[PDB]
């Protein structure tokens, strides 16, 4: 119950095809190539912009999101023993 | 990751349903059983209206990660908000400088017509006295 | 009986002898600005008003020779306020002659990339 | 469209490809306006420098015209 979406997803699915990306910034070639050095040369800023805010974003925050996935994991094992309780008790008044 | 009310990291945390946040159960009970309310929003508040954290049902999940289709696309925004803010200081600065360019070509115009008539001026006068 | 006065006083009158040399040194070097090229001096000209520009550009840089530095506060303000004088109309003229300045090229970009 | 999806990412690639170089092109276009602008400048400055020395040259003549 979905609009295009459901068509060209079943259709990659069906067919085992990924569509392809852009195979292109990594090769290149020197000697259009104007505006592709051009495109390098922001492309890198925005990385290397991003890269230091990221180190520094990175290390505040590594380690910040693996202290809230031991806070998510711990709550499913306590589930775990919560169904383990019933079920056994269960199975005990019945053996009785 | 911590409860709102002490501050520790809960043993047993139940998420509230009127101000969205995550309470230890033993530390909310008592604040219920003295009065039935909200500590944050202080809004009405009972125990049976409390709920455990549980995991959801039968879809599994996998941790946050970059690689999450959507953790990707939400990263794909950050890039191009970011890149626009970028375009700006250009087109700010942009406007800076061709302003400045405007009057200085205006002032190079308004000059250089003075360069002409000195020229003229100060050989007319070389042309004047010298014949003599 | 001054103590630490004439020292403040000393410290005042040479801050305001640096105040008034650092502003009449020169009205181009103070507010903004490059190779060394005689030879893009030499191919412009092969009028005078560039030749003349571009012998000031060697001497304030200063293959490269200098030598020129004598060419006072008071004769630049007159020589500003003349030339102010002979620059709605105006404002327009002005925006007009920016936009057509405003209007090879290509390999510059992608080695400014290349830096970047 | 219909568009086969595929393509829609090749489509998305293309257009972060070329707003890469419009933004690329955008500033180095930025830089040379503003050093086509400093090369105004000392041509400004130079010139009323120029217009001393006219000055004189006329100031010389208008004492020789009296004599």
């Amino acid at each position: 119950t979905d609009i295009m979406r459901n068509e060209f997803e079943r259709l990659a699915a069906r067919q085992p095809i990924e569509l392809l990306s852009m195979k292109r910034y990594e090769l290149p070639a020197p000697s259009e190539c104007v505006n592709n050095s051009m495109a390098q040369l922001e492309h890198q800023a925005v990385r290397i912009e991003n890269l230091e805010l990221m180190s520094q974003h990175g290390c505040n925050a590594w380690k910040v999101y693996n202290e809230n996935l031991v806070h998510m994991i711990e709550h499913a094992q306590k589930e775990l023993q919560k169904l383990r309780k019933h079920i056994q008790d269960l199975n005990w008044q019945r053996k009785n | 990751l911590i409860c709102s009310i002490s501050n520790e990291v809960p043993e047993h945390p139940c998420v509230s349903p009127v101000s969205n946040h995550v309470y230890e159960r033993r530390l909310i009970e008592k604040y219920i059983a003295e009065n039935g309310t909200d500590p944050i929003n202080n809004q009405p508040l009972s125990e049976e209206q409390l709920i455990d954290i549980k995991v959801a049902h039968p879809i599994r999940p996998k941790p946050p990660s970059a690689t999450s289709i959507p953790a990707i696309l939400k990263a794909l925004q950050d890039e191009w908000d970011a890149v626009m803010l970028h375009s700006f200081t250009l087109r700010q600065q942009l406007q800076t400088t061709r302003q400045e360019l405007s009057h200085a070509l205006y002032q190079h115009d308004a000059a250089c017509r003075v360069i002409a008539r000195l020229t003229k001026e100060v050989t007319a006068a070389r042309e004047a006295l010298a014949t003599l | 009986e001054e103590r630490e006065i004439d020292d403040t006083y000393i410290e005042d009158a040479a801050d305001v002898d640096a105040r008034k040399q650092a502003i009449r040194d020169a009205e181009r070097v103070k507010e903004m600005k490059a190779v060394q090229k005689d030879l893009p001096r030499p191919s412009e000209v092969n009028l005078r008003p560039l030749n003349v520009e571009p012998p000031l550009t060697d001497l304030q840089k200063s293959t490269m020779l200098h030598y020129d530095l004598l060419h006072e506060p008071s004769g630049n303000k007159k020589g500003k306020t003349v030339g102010f004088g002979t620059n709605t109309y105006l404002e327009h003229n002005p925006y007009e002659k920016f936009s057509k300045e405003e209007l090879e090229s290509l390999e510059k970009r992608l080695e400014i990339n290349r830096g970047h």
